[PDB]
This record gives C-alpha cells, sequence and structure tokens, in this order.
C-alpha cells in the first residue's frame, strides 16, 4: 500500500507554518522598537501613537497560528502523498508569504516613525503603505485553504 | 470615591455583553435543546441506545449556563456599585 | 459646475482700508491675488508696518515663552476681539515694552541665584584641593589625570543625590565633588589647567589646619545661608509680574489679526495713482452680495464715506474649486480630497462613495454579531455629541474615530445585513430550520441503509440528486454548510464568481460617467473617437465573460455534471485562438462565430485611440497654415497605459475574496479554539470557568478583529475608491479655497 | 565577506566533489547505476506538482515584498520636506502588487488537474502523467521567476521615480513610461506559463 | 540587478530622502540676482525669511551686525549635521565621522597657533568651530612639546592614527605647525581615499574623482606657498598627496620647481589643468588661483549629484552648503562697507 515515508512531509508542513511566519514578525517587532527609541526623546507625546506598527507585526504571527492548527487536524496515519504533498505545499507557501510581508513592514515601520518624528502630516501616508504589506501575507494564506480542499 | 467609573466602564459593558450572550446561549441549548449544526460537542461516547440521552444531556449543558451568566449576574451589580461610588 | 465665476476684481482705495479688509475676513468669503510682476518681498509700500509688526509679534512670543517656564496657564475663555485699527496700537506696544522691560531685571538677578549655588558647594566641602564637576564628565577626568601624573597624585569622589540648579539655564543638571591630594608644588601647578577644563572655579584654599578650617568654613556657611535665605525675596516680586500674563492675550489675538490684514495689504495692488488701488479676489457668486454687506460695514468705521463698489470682471486663467459641506457628509469629502483637488466643474465623487463605501466594506465584512458590535460603539460615539464636543479630549486616535463616525455608523449597519445574508454570526449560522436535505426513509429509498457502521472512521460524502431532494433557500445561504466538511469549496467558488461580478459591474459605473463630462466641455473629438472605442473595448472583453458565467450558472443541470466545461480554459482559448477540437465542449451553439467576432472587433478597436485623432488635429493645423510628435507620443502612451490598466484592475478586484475568505476562518478559529472548550462534564463548577473563558474569548476578539483586520479591510475599500475608480474619468488637477476667515 | 565566505565555501566544495565523482564513475566504467531514469521516474510527479504550486506564489510575493520596500522608504524620506508628493506616489506600489495578483491567479489556474491516482510502478503511472507533472512544474517556476524579477525592476524604477519628484514637481509625467516597460516582462512570465500548461491532463 | 543597489535602502532610505530634500536649500542665480539689491541688513534678514532658510532671526537683535548672522548661519550647520548623524547606523556612521575629522584638525591647529601667543589663553573657544568638538577641546593649552600634544590627543581623539608615527620632535615652535597641519590632512585626505575604495559599488566611481582634485589642489597650493621661505625642498617633497594624477610628477618634477614660470610649465601639461591656471591669469582685474580652484571644486560637487545610491551625496551635500554660506557672508560685507564695485565677485551655484 502507501509508503512508511509518507507520513513525513505533511508533518514538516506544519513546523514551516510555525517557523518562518514567526520569524517574520519577530524581525519587524524588533525594528520598530528600535524607531521608538530614536522618536522617544524629542516628541515624546506620541509613544502610544507608534503603537501600529507592533501589532501590525504580530497579526502575521496569528496567520501562521491558524493554518497551523489546521494541518494538526487533517493529520492521520493513512495518508497518501497526494494529501502530504498538498499540504506541505500550504505550509511552504503561508509561511514564505508571512517572512516576506514581516521583512517588508519592519522596514516600512522604522521608515514610518522616523517620518513622523518631523513631520506630523506624513501620519496617514505611512499607514497607508503599511496596509500593503500586511495584505501580502493573507496572499499565502489563501491557497493554504484552497489546497485543504484540491 | 474607591474604583472609579474611568477603569470600569469597560467592565460594564463587558459584563452587559456577557450575560446577554449567556442567556441567549443557554436558551438556545435548551429549548432547542443544541441542534448538532449549532453545537458539534456532546458529553458521551456511547450513543447506540436512543435519542433520550443525547437530549438528557443537552439539558445538562445548556444547565450549566447558569452560574456562568450567574457569575455576571453579580459582577454588574458589583461593578455599578463600584461606579457609583463618587 | 461646482462653482460658476469668483475670480472678479471689487476693491478701490480708502483711507481707512485696513477695517475693510478686517470686516471682509471676518466675514471669510475671499482669497486675494495680485503681484505678477513680482516686486520682491524686500521693497513694499507697506512694509515697515509688516516689520514692527514682526518685532512685536517676536517680544510677545518671548514673554509667552517665558510665563510657560513659570507654569502659569492661560484662560481661553475670551471672546473673539475686535481689530484695533488705528496707530494707537504700536504706542500700546511701548506700553507692553515697559512690561518686558522689568522682565529683563528679573534675569539680572537670576545671576545673584550664582552666589546661592556658590555657598552651597561648600556645603559638600565639609567631607591639597577640592573641586565640584560634572557628573558626567568622571572617566574621562579621571583617565587625563593618569595620563598627565601617571598616578603620583590621587583622588577620591562623592557625589549629591538631589539634582543641583544651574546658574544659567535653571536646569537640574547632576553635580559632583572631587578632591585630589599630591606631593609637591610643580603638581599644585599644572593640575590647574587640567581642572579648569572641567569647570570648577570655587575652591577653598588652605588656611589654616583641618579643625580651624572646618569651623571658619562652618561659620561663614552659615552666615552666608541666612544672608541668602534673606536675600531671596526677589522670587515674591517675579511672581506678582509673571501673574499679569493673562491680560493681553487677546491683544496678541488682534496682533495677529492686523498683521495678517497688513500683510494682504502687502500683496494688494501697486498702483497709487488717482487713489486708486486694485487687487483681484476670488469669491463665489452665490456670496457676491454678501460681500456688498462687508463693504457696508467698512463704511460704518472708514470716514472716506466713497461708494467703494466695482464691476466684475472675466478671466481667461483657471479658478479654484469649493466643496459645500453639511454636518453629515463632512468626512466623505475630507477622503474624496485626500485622493486628490479635482479640476474645476468636475463630478464630485461623493453621493457615490458616501454609499459604495460601506457596501463595498460590508462586501469585506461578511458578518452579523460583529456587525452589532461596531454599531453599538458608533451608536455610543455619537449620542454624547454634545457631551464629547464640549469636552477636552487628547488622544488622537478618538479624534480620527470621531470625525469617522458617520462612515462608522453606516459600514457597521450595512456590516449587520451583509452578515446575516452570509448567514456567519459569531462562527455559526443562524438556522431558521428550513434545510430540505436528508430524510430517512428518502436515503434508504436511494439504496443506502446502515452505512454508518463502517462510516464510524470515514466521511461518507453524498452524490447529489438521489431524485426526491433540491432546494433553495431564500434567507441567503442555506444553513446546512456550516457543518459540513466540503463548505470550503463551494463557499470559495462562490466568493469568486461573487468579487469577479461586483468588480465589473462597479467598474462599469466607473468608467461610465466620463461621457457627461465630455459632452459637457463641448470636445467632439475627446468622444466620438474617444470614450466609444474605451467602452466598446471594455464590454467585449468583459461582459463576455459576465454574460458566460451566469449562463454556466443556470444552464448546466446537475445530471451533467460529468463534460461540465471550465470556463477559464475558454477565456484563455479565445485569448490564444487555440481550436481543439476535443477535450471541451462549446458552451452554446454557434460560439465559434460569435466568439470569433468579438475577439477581433477588440482587436480592432485599439488602432482607433493609437492612431486617428493626432492625424486629425495635424489635419486641422495644416489647413490653418504644435508638436505632432508629441501629440501621438502622449496619446499613444494614455492608450497602453489604459489597456494594460484596466486588465491589471480587472485583475485586481480578488481582494474582496481574501478578506470574505480570512473573515471567515478567523471567525471559525476564534469560535473553536479557545471558548469552545466551555462545553465540559462538569456539574457545579462549570460556569465558573465559562465566565473566564468568555472574558477571555470576548478581549481576544476585540484585540484581533474588532480594532485592526477592521482597519486594514476599511483602508482596502479606501484604495479601491481610490485607484480602480477614480483613474477612468478623475482628472484630478485643481484648487480649493484658502479662505480669508481669520484664526 | 563576513559571513558570504561561507557559501562560498560550501558552493566551491560542492561543485568540486560533483566534478570528482563524476569523473569517478565515468572512468571506472560504472555509469550503468548513473540512471537518470530511475531518478526521474521513481520520484512521484506529485512533489514535483507541489512544488511548483508552492514556487508560484512564493517568488511573486518576494518579489512584491521587495518592491514595497524599496520604494517605501524612499516615498516617506523624501516626503519629510516635499508633503505633496506623499499621495501622487501610490502607483508605484499600485504595479508593484499588480505581480502579486498575477502570481495567485496563476496558482489558481495551475492548481486544476489534480486527479489522483493509484498507480505504483511508472510504467503505470504513464507518459501523459509525467508530462503534466513536469509541464506545470516548469511553468511554476517561469511565472514564479518572472515575476521577482518584474517586482524588483519596477520597485528600483519607482524608488528613482519618487526620489527625483520631489525637486521639480512637473516630471513624474515622463518617467511612467519605463515602470509600464517594466511591468511588460511581469505579464510576459504569465502568458508563457499559460501557453506551457495549457495541454495538462493529469489522471 | 547591479552589485550595490539592491541593498542601499534598507537601512539608508530615510537619510538619503532627507538629505535629497535639504538639497533644493541651495540658492539658484535668480535668487542671487535679487540678494544684490538689498539696501541695508535689516533688508537681506528679510528676503532671507522668504526662502528655504526662514525664521533663524527672532532674537533681540536690534544692533544687527554681520557677527550674529554668521553665527546663526553656522549654528544652523552644526545643528542639521547632528540631527543627520545621530539617526545613522554603523558605515554611515564611519562615514560622517571620516567628514567631521576635518574639521577636528583645523580647531586643533587653531588652537595651538592661538596658545603660541600667550596673550590669548581660555577666549579662543568661540572662533573654533562647534562641529569639530571633541571632549579634549581644552587639553591643547597643556602642550609644551609636540610629544605632549600627542599624549593629550591619543586617549579619544582618533586623530591620533593619522599622526601617531609621522612626527617625532620635542620642541614646539611656531614653524612646524604648518609642517603639522600638512601631514595631518596628508593622513587624512590618504586614509579617507582608502576607505572610498574599500567600500565599493558606485560610491568610489561618484567620489574618486573629487578626492584626487583635493589632493592636486592642496599639493598645487603648498607648493606656490613655499617659494621665498625657510621650507627645505626635500621636507617639501615629504608633504604631497599620493592619490591624485600628479603622481610622477609630483615627486620628480615639482619638487625641482623655483619660480611660478616652472610650475605654469608642468601645470600647463594636462588639459584641465593648463585651462585652470591659464583663466587665472594673476593679472590685477583677474580673479587668483584661489577663486578657480574653489570654481572647480564647486562644478565637481554639482557634478557628483547625478547618482541615485552614492554615499557621497552626504559629503559633497555638505562641502556645498559650506561654499553657500561664505558667498552670503561677502555679500553681508558689502552692504557694512557701502559699496557695490565688487559684490558680483562671488561665484555662482546651480
Amino acid at each position: 500500500n502507501n509508503p512508511e515515508y509518507s507520513s513525513f512531509f505533511g508533518v514538516m508542513g506544519a513546523s514551516s507554518a510555525m517557523v518562518f511566519s514567526a520569524m517574520g514578525a519577530a524581525y519587524g517587532t524588533a525594528k520598530s522598537g528600535t524607531g521608538i527609541a530614536a522618536m522617544s526623546v524629542m516628541r515624546p507625546e506620541l509613544i502610544m501613537k507608534s503603537i501600529i506598527p507592533v501589532v501590525m507585526a504580530g497579526i502575521i504571527a496569528i496567520y501562521g497560528l491558524v493554518v497551523a492548527v489546521l494541518i494538526a487536524n487533517s493529520l492521520t496515519d493513512g495518508i497518501t502523498l497526494y494529501r502530504s504533498f498538498l499540504q506541505l505545499g500550504a505550509g511552504l507557501s503561508v509561511g514564505l508569504s508571512g517572512l516576506a510581508a514581516g521583512f517588508a513592514i519592519g522596514i516600512v515601520g522604522d521608515a514610518g516613525v522616523r517620518g513622523t518624528a518631523q513631520q506630523p502630516r506624513l501620519f496617514v501616508g505611512m499607514i497607508l503603505i503599511l496596509i500593503f504589506a500586511e495584505v501580502l501575507g493573507l496572499y499565502g494564506l489563501i491557497v493554504a485553504l484552497i489546497l485543504s480542499t484540491k | 470615591l474607591c474604583c472609579g467609573p474611568k477603569l470600569a466602564a469597560c467592565g460594564i459593558v463587558l459584563s452587559a455583553w456577557g450575560v446577554i450572550m449567556l442567556i441567549m446561549l443557554g436558551i438556545f441549548f435548551n429549548v432547542h435543546s443544541a441542534v448538532l449544526i449549532e453545537d458539534v460537542p456532546f458529553t458521551e461516547k456511547d450513543f447506540e441506545n436512543g435519542p433520550q440521552n443525547i437530549y438528557n444531556l443537552y439539558e445538562q449543558v445548556s444547565y450549566n449556563c447558569f452560574i456562568a451568566a450567574g457569575l455576571y449576574l453579580l459582577l454588574g451589580g458589583f461593578s455599578f456599585c463600584q461606579v457609583r461610588l463618587n | 459646475r461646482s462653482e460658476e465665476m469668483t475670480l472678479a476684481q471689487l476693491f478701490l482705495q480708502s483711507e481707512a482700508a485696513y477695517c475693510c479688509v478686517s470686516e471682509l475676513g471676518e466675514l471669510g468669503k475671499v482669497q486675494f491675488r495680485d503681484l505678477n510682476p513680482d516686486v520682491n518681498v524686500f521693497q513694499r509700500k507697506f512694509v515697515n508696518e509688516v516689520r514692527r509688526c514682526e518685532e512685536m509679534d517676536r517680544k510677545l512670543r518671548f514673554v509667552e515663552k517665558e510665563i510657560r517656564k513659570a507654569n502659569i496657564p492661560i484662560m481661553d475663555t475670551g471672546e473673539n476681539p475686535e481689530v484695533p485699527f488705528p496707530r494707537d496700537m504700536i504706542d500700546l506696544e511701548a506700553n507692553f515694552e515697559k512690561i518686558e522691560n522689568e522682565l529683563k531685571e528679573i534675569n539680572t538677578n537670576q545671576e545673584a541665584l550664582k552666589r546661592n549655588f556658590l555657598e552651597l558647594t561648600e556645603l559638600k566641602f565639609i567631607l591639597f584641593v577640592a573641586g565640584v564637576i560634572n557628573r558626567e564628565r568622571i572617566p574621562t577626568f579621571e583617565r587625563m589625570l593618569w595620563r598627565v601624573c601617571r598616578g603620583n597624585v590621587f583622588l577620591r569622589q562623592a557625589e549629591i543625590e538631589n539634582p543641583l540648579e544651574d546658574p544659567v539655564t535653571g536646569d537640574y543638571v547632576h553635580k559632583s565633588v572631587f578632591i585630589i591630594f599630591f606631593q609637591g608644588d610643580q603638581l599644585k601647578n599644572r593640575v590647574k589647567k587640567i581642572c579648569e577644563g572641567f569647570r570648577a572655579s570655587l575652591y577653598p584654599c588652605p588656611e589654616t589646619p583641618q579643625e580651624r578650617k572646618e569651623m571658619a568654613s562652618g561659620v561663614n556657611t552659615r552666615i552666608d545661608d541666612l544672608q541668602m535665605v534673606l536675600n531671596q525675596t526677589e522670587d515674591h516680586r517675579q511672581r506678582v509680574l509673571q501673574a499679569a500674563a493673562k491680560n493681553i492675550r487677546v491683544w496678541f489675538i488682534k496682533v495677529r489679526k492686523m498683521k495678517a490684514i497688513y500683510h494682504t495689504l502687502n500683496l494688494c495692488n501697486i498702483d497709487v495713482t488717482q487713489k486708486c488701488l486694485i487687487a483681484e479676489v476670488w469669491c463665489p457668486v452665490t456670496d457676491l452680495d454678501s460681500i456688498q454687506f462687508a463693504l457696508r460695514r467698512g463704511t460704518e468705521h472708514s470716514g472716506s464715506t466713497v461708494p467703494s463698489i466695482l464691476n466684475r470682471m472675466q478671466t481667461n486663467q483657471t479658478p479654484p474649486t469649493y466643496n459645500k459641506t453639511n454636518k453629515f457628509t463632512h468626512g466623505f469629502q475630507n477622503i474624496v480630497d485626500a485622493y486628490g483637488i479635482g479640476t474645476y466643474r468636475e463630478i464630485n465623487p461623493a453621493p457615490y462613495t458616501v454609499i459604495t463605501f460601506p457596501f463595498l466594506f460590508a462586501v469585506m465584512f461578511g458578518d452579523f454579531g460583529h456587525g452589532i458590535l461596531m454599531t453599538l460603539f458608533a451608536v455610543w460615539m455619537v449620542l454624547r455629541e454634545s457631551r464629547i464636543l464640549s469636552q477636552k479630549h487628547e488622544n488622537e486616535m478618538f479624534s480620527m474615530v470621531f470625525s469617522g463616525r458617520y462612515i462608522i455608523l453606516l459600514m457597521g449597519l450595512f456590516s449587520i445585513y451583509t452578515g446575516l445574508i452570509y448567514n456567519d454570526c459569531f462562527s455559526k449560522s443562524l438556522n431558521i430550520f428550513g434545510s430540505s436535505w436528508s430524510v430517512r426513509p428518502m436515503f434508504t429509498q436511494g439504496n443506502w441503509t446502515e452505512e454508518t457502521l463502517l462510516g464510524s472512521s470515514v466521511l461518507q460524502l453524498n452524490p447529489a440528486i438521489p431524485g426526491v431532494f433540491g432546494g433553495p433557500y431564500p434567507f441567503g445561504i442555506d444553513p446546512i454548510w456550516n457543518i459540513a466538511t466540503n463548505k470550503l469549496t463551494f463557499l470559495n467558488s462562490f466568493k469568486m464568481k461573487m468579487s469577479v461580478i461586483l468588480g465589473i459591474i462597479h467598474m462599469l459605473f466607473g468608467v461610465s460617467l466620463s461621457l457627461f463630462n465630455h459632452i459637457y466641455f463641448k470636445k467632439p473629438l475627446n468622444i466620438y473617437f474617444g470614450f466609444i472605442p474605451e467602452i466598446i473595448f471594455m464590454s467585449s472583453l468583459f461582459g463576455y465573460l459576465v454574460i458566460l458565467i451566469f449562463y454556466k450558472w443556470t444552464a448546466y443541470d446537475a445530471h451533467s455534471s460529468r463534460n461540465a466545461p471550465s470556463l477559464l480554459i475558454h477565456f484563455i482559448n479565445m485569448f490564444l485562438f487555440s481550436y481543439p477540437e476535443s477535450g471541451n465542449a462549446m458552451l452554446y451553439s454557434g460560439q465559434k462565430g460569435i466568439q470569433c467576432f468579438l475577439i477581433v472587433v477588440a482587436m480592432l478597436c485599439v488602432p482607433w485611440m493609437l492612431l486617428f485623432k493626432p492625424l486629425i488635429l495635424r489635419h486641422q493645423y495644416l489647413r490653418k497654415k504644435f508638436d505632432f510628435g508629441d501629440t501621438m507620443v502622449h496619446q499613444a502612451i494614455h492608450t497602453i497605459e489604459y489597456c494594460l490598466g484596466c486588465i491589471s484592475n480587472t485583475a485586481s478586484y480578488l481582494r474582496l475574496w481574501a478578506l470574505s475568505l480570512a473573515h471567515a476562518q478567523l471567525s471559525e478559529v476564534l469560535w473553536t479554539m479557545v471558548i469552545h472548550i466551555g462545553l465540559h462534564v462538569r456539574s457545579l463548577a462549570g460556569g465558573l470557568g465559562l465566565f473566564f473563558i468568555f472574558a477571555a474569548f470576548a478581549t481576544l476578539t476585540v484585540a484581533i478583529l474588532l480594532i485592526m483586520e477592521g482597519l486594514s479591510a476599511f483602508l482596502h475599500a479606501l484604495r479601491l475608491h481610490w485607484v480602480e475608480f477614480q483613474n477612468k474619468f478623475y482628472t484630478g488637477t485643481g484648487f480649493k479655497f484658502l479662505p480669508f476667515s481669520f484664526e | 565577506t563576513g559571513l558570504e565566505l561561507l557559501y562560498l565555501g560550501i558552493f566551491v566544495a560542492f561543485w568540486a566533489c560533483m566534478v570528482v565523482v563524476g569523473i569517478c564513475y565515468t572512468i571506472f566504467d560504472l555509469g550503468f547505476r548513473f540512471d537518470v531514469a530511475w531518478f526521474l521516474t521513481e520520484t512521484s510527479p506529485f512533489m514535483w506538482s507541489n512544488l511548483g504550486i508552492g514556487l508560484a506564489i512564493s517568488l511573486s510575493v518576494v518579489g512584491a515584498a521587495w518592491g514595497i520596500y524599496i520604494t517605501g522608504s524612499s516615498i516617506i524620506g523624501g516626503g519629510v520636506k516635499a508633503p505633496r508628493i506623499k499621495t501622487k506616489n501610490l502607483v508605484s506600489i499600485i504595479f508593484c502588487e499588480a505581480v502579486a495578483i498575477y502570481g495567485i491567479i496563476m496558482a489558481i489556474v495551475i492548481s486544476n488537474m489534480a486527479e489522483p491516482f493509484s498507480a505504483t510502478e511508472p510504467k503505470a503511472i504513464g507518459h501523459r502523467n509525467y508530462h503534466a507533472g513536469y509541464s506545470m512544474f516548469g511553468a511554476g517556476l517561469t511565472v514564479g521567476l518572472s515575476n521577482l524579477f518584474c517586482g524588483v525592476c519596477v520597485g528600483i524604477v519607482g524608488s528613482g521615480a519618487a526620489l527625483a519628484d520631489a525637486q521639480n514637481p512637473s516630471l513624474f509625467v515622463k518617467i511612467l513610461i519605463v515602470e509600464i516597460f517594466g511591468s511588460a516582462i511581469g505579464l510576459f512570465g504569465v502568458i508563457v506559463a499559460i501557453l506551457q500548461t495549457s495541454r495538462v491532463k493529469m489522471g | 540587478s547591479f552589485f550595490p543597489e539592491l541593498y542601499f535602502n534598507v537601512d539608508n532610505g530615510y537619510l538619503e530622502g532627507l538629505v535629497r530634500g535639504l538639497k533644493a536649500g541651495v540658492l539658484s542665480q535668480a535668487d542671487y540676482l535679487n540678494l544684490v539689491q538689498c539696501e541695508t541688513l535689516e533688508d537681506l534678514k528679510l528676503h532671507l525669511q522668504s526662502t528655504d532658510y526662514g525664521n533663524f532671526l527672532a532674537n533681540e537683535a536690534s544692533p544687527l551686525t554681520v557677527s550674529v548672522i554668521d553665527d546663526k548661519l553656522k549654528e544652523k550647520m552644526v545643528v542639521e549635521f547632528r540631527h543627520m548623524r545621530n539617526h545613522a547606523y554603523e558605515p554611515l556612521a564611519s562615514f560622517l565621522d571620516f567628514i567631521t575629522y576635518s574639521y577636528m584638525i583645523d580647531n586643533v591647529i587653531l588652537l595651538i597657533t592661538g596658545t603660541l601667543h600667550q596673550r590669548s589663553i581660555a577666549e579662543l573657544v568661540p572662533k573654533c568651530h562647534p562641529l569639530g568638538s571633541f571632549e579634549q577641546m581644552e587639553a591643547v593649552n597643556i602642550a609644551q612639546t609636540p610629544a605632549e600634544l600627542y599624549n593629550a590627543i591619543l586617549v579619544d581623539t582618533p586623530l591620533a592614527a593619522f599622526f601617531q608615527d609621522c612626527i617625532s620632535e620635542q620642541d614646539l615652535d611656531e614653524m612646524n605647525i604648518e609642517i603639522i597641519r600638512n601631514t595631518l590632512y596628508k593622513a587624512y585626505l590618504e586614509s579617507f581615499y582608502k576607505f572610498c575604495t574599500l567600500l565599493g559599488g558606485t560610491t568610489a566611481d561618484a567620489m574618486c574623482p573629487i578626492l584626487e582634485f583635493e589632493a592636486d589642489r592642496r599639493a598645487f597650493i603648498i607648493t606656490i606657498n613655499s617659494f621665498g621661505t625657510e621650507l627645505s625642498k626635500e621636507d617639501r617633497a615629504k608633504l604631497f598627496p599620493h592619490c591624485g594624477r600628479l603622481y610622477p610628477e609630483g615627486l620628480a618634477q615639482l619638487a625641482r620647481a623655483d619660480d611660478y614660470e616652472q610650475v605654469k610649465n608642468v601645470a600647463d601639461y594636462y588639459p584641465e589643468y593648463k585651462l585652470l591656471f591659464e583663466g587665472a591669469g594673476s593679472n590685477p582685474g583677474d580673479k587668483t588661483l584661489e577663486d578657480r580652484f574653489f570654481e572647480h571644486e564647486v562644478k565637481l560637487n554639482k557634478l557628483a549629484f547625478l547618482n541615485q545610491f552614492h554615499f557621497g551625496v552626504f559629503y559633497a551635500f555638505v562641502k556645498l552648503k559650506e561654499q553657500e554660506c561664505r558667498n552670503i557672508v561677502w555679500i553681508a560685507e558689502c552692504i557694512a562697507q557701502r559699496h557695490r564695485a565688487k559684490i558680483d565677485n562671488y561665484i555662482p551655484i546651480f
């Protein structure tokens, strides 16, 4: 019947959904913190104002968690290679979309905090670009669902 | 005075939301017996005998919508009292 | 036409023109323009007054800063002042000069504080030289001591926990004391060069042995302490003078007012012949009589007793725009202007957006309980309008949310309905119990009995159409999907088709408006050979997809599941012109001719816009007798941009599906991970746990979905309302009004 | 050179070992065990197919992220002293995300034709299955890499345009042409991928 | 896919935009024509308000003097540069450090030559450039021998690296300080050139010509200045930079020079130097060699601003704006002397 290697690949997919995506979020948060430092001394009133990038990093983590739980419930002993490779593909794609989005948000958040530290009118502008970062993560997640059926 | 409303109004809104949704959950678990579409989880493993067990245990599970909401019934009353303390 | 006529000229010289413009700017319905010759800022007929106003403004800014240093607030309850026109203002500023004159005396006596600090150092000298140095410079100091002396001297330090006032800046900067011991006079000489680089000039040079010196220093220190305690009375008079800051804040307000008046008079006309100083103004036609009223107010004060009237004058230039906004539509126009500033005589997109933004948010917010929550939020904010507006707030998030309360309320109300048709309220389906799917003897009639025995470990999809079932649902989406393990496939198909169809229709609505403006501006060349090819191209390409998708939805019955076609394969086939004879069946009879004709006419549409119009422009230019190459370059760039861009916009419409799917999945997981555990076996202590469980669940959904992801969805709606909507007809090249309303 | 020395070392060692083993096999008359057929056949096509499916959006999203950040840093840096350019330069990020849109639609197209089989020996899997797997994997790789480089290119040109636009506000209308000429290759990759995966009939 | 352009912005995008915005603050010819018509210093301030320089004279300068104008201009310089520095990571940080080393050396030699005359001890602080301030700016007043000066500079001031093994002397007279200046500047130019060529990429391509020109400029200046003085020729040969295009004839022809004729006969061999020396004919009505050198310098910096991801848009920028300050000062000087005869001697920029 099916080989015994088959259970390997699928499980590995789950690991990716909780490694790569997570790592991206981590970078984002770190970078944003540095920005806050450069902005804390001169414009002290806007510390909480800059709560917006850090949460917008953590959301990437959330996405990873979602898919991980799903691929922890579709795993059974008797899995054919077809299902295993579907699940591996989903995990890889979501992890990498999370990673790329994380890098983008981190850089944009540094630039945003630094820009607002000297120009209040820039605030809204930075927010706009930040959205274009976060949405990228969602695109990865999309195919995950498409790969839980076909 | 003690426990000024500035840090407790969110508590009152949360308590109101909790009590209303818990009453709703209990009512739709008891009267409608929580039809399986609105409820996957149950409490047994051997259900090869008949329907009396399923509805009986559904009533037992809905009964648990009591202290749950009752807990707030009170917490809301306490938080309103703290709000009154000016 | 957002306006008829603004650019006019309705001024004349008067002996007291200042009050004329004061009343005109109180009225706040003008915007001046003049100074075409560009005579420089540094030679103006009204320069000296502007200069002296600048001087007074800097000086009162100085006193304002100084009183702010003393932490004395300002009473901002005063009413709007009245313009003090006459030259006597300057003399009154001389009175105000007196104020700051005594202020200067205070700063002189602040140097007296030096002496206080002086004695204070000797206090810590109760502990061959010693001195007081900055704390933060200890390490470089002691390294320098290592370099110069090589350890032959020794140092020991101490520090005072209280921070020490600064004689010069007043800061509580850290300070410290150091004692250095030597062995000879050469060190006593050489060390002062290093010590003076670290600001220590208050030394009790050795006079007597330790005991007698200690007693003498103690005695003198207490005497001088009593002296400074006596002489510190200057603070009382300083506070007495400082308390008089509040009086002339309204004077500062009117100072700014008449400074701005004189600034406008600087721009005003340069000619002074026959007492004619006419400066051109922008003021909309509907307010013309209002301007006349201001004129009368001028004659209430200006004793020239002249009519001060003048006729309007047309213009060959471009006037600005204006958007009269009522209470309810303020935020929507804020958004639309944030995209850009529309040219004169443009279709204001407010009435469309004001309703298409909640609709789109609902298209990406398909959930009903969260609709109720957002609506409760919005009603809470709205009902306290009078209280909040009459309140002092500080949080900027609260200010922007209170500015967008209208949009928030509308999208909450629409979210409720769209969630209801979604049939996904808090991850469950509101089941009205009208399912008509499976009844037992019907399933046993279709050769299916007691297969659950093997089914205890498998799932057993049922093939549809046993011949006794079906039934759509009037109430939106049939509820049974909410537990079906294959719900994802049908939900995703439905969202795909939903999103594409809505996007195409909304885009058609967007593009269909430009023809109105084209006929309005009377530009025949830009409509006959303009919008017509654009619309025929778009329709022939994508209305075909719409008709095909409805055809597949309506016609292919369940019994023909096999042999059913794939729409995307058909679209790609016609795009590539490949014509396989087998592997996919034609959608309907006569496909070949119609499909071929539509694609060829779509292709033949491009050369019109690509080539024809500039030839006609050159034809008429030559008939008269204009770089023709430039004209076709710009046109061709526009046409290829339109084609590629329209393909990109039609492709970019899937964000609707994306966000809807993310919402669905997130709601399911948020339900089923944390508070799903609330269903348990406990008899007495179960609801106890459910209390905290639901507390955590409610807070987490508040912090994951209600706030931040909703913001992302809202900005995506905004982006769609900007780029793929307004890049079809909205040129966006104009200027708003910068009224002379005083502030 | 700070840490890329490790990468260069791994690369050189790997290729040197590859040359050594290749020549060792060749001169030993032992080439019958270097059966490329065994490697290409006994590996189930599903692994290639799902690798292609993943890559087709992996690379597109990577390119899009690169473009957005490289343009974003410059636009916001320039806007600090020129707020008027803040909104005008959205078009660069629009074009940057267009490649992600193209990538995901390609993933949807490729994802079809995924019918599982039950064959276990190559003769049973068959020519049609092997061709389908290889072709769709290749199409995925092509669209991924093309979209990646299109994204990088448009990001760079958008950065240059945004930097230049802050100076003279009458320059933006004469620099989008390079942007469109960049997006052309991003579309070209998509259409070649379709041309490759046209005739897949896995089963 | 060029070598240096993919990774530049990731940590240097914000500052690049800030500096490029600030480069718009240089005044074109039209503003200079405008500003040459001022009637008094107050007129000059009124015009200065309308330009990007606006609002830095809101003080109590009722008796306005050129001193306050110069001080405020330099204050704007140092505050702007310090803010730019305080937001940079390590590579850009070493770069901006390397920039400020020049002013640091200038300030050190200004202070030592001031204290060489005992008439001034501590009133020399306000003259020194605030930019070139390090923690031991006052140790210079304890050095009786240059060895002691080294011992003062050694610890924290990195200038030690530029003269740690190039100075060996025990007596501190007024002649050798010029040698100190020349050697320190020589080491600074050499180190900066090596750092630039190490940094690699477009920065080297876009900054090598500037440093080369500076090297040759200083070489020629030190040659011409030492004609009729006590400096021996071998020591002069021991003072030229070795990063210019005058490498062979710098050590084989300039050292064998004794009057302006031979310097002309060596400079005319190259095209650009021939043109520069012909333009500066040393006539009574013609500008001296220094003005032509400044003109070429500004031309090179202006040309250097046509590359997107080149670090020196910072360094170049600073130099350029410094020249601008000088220009403004000259104009104000005429307004102090009440004559416009030489008001056109400015050197336009952009």
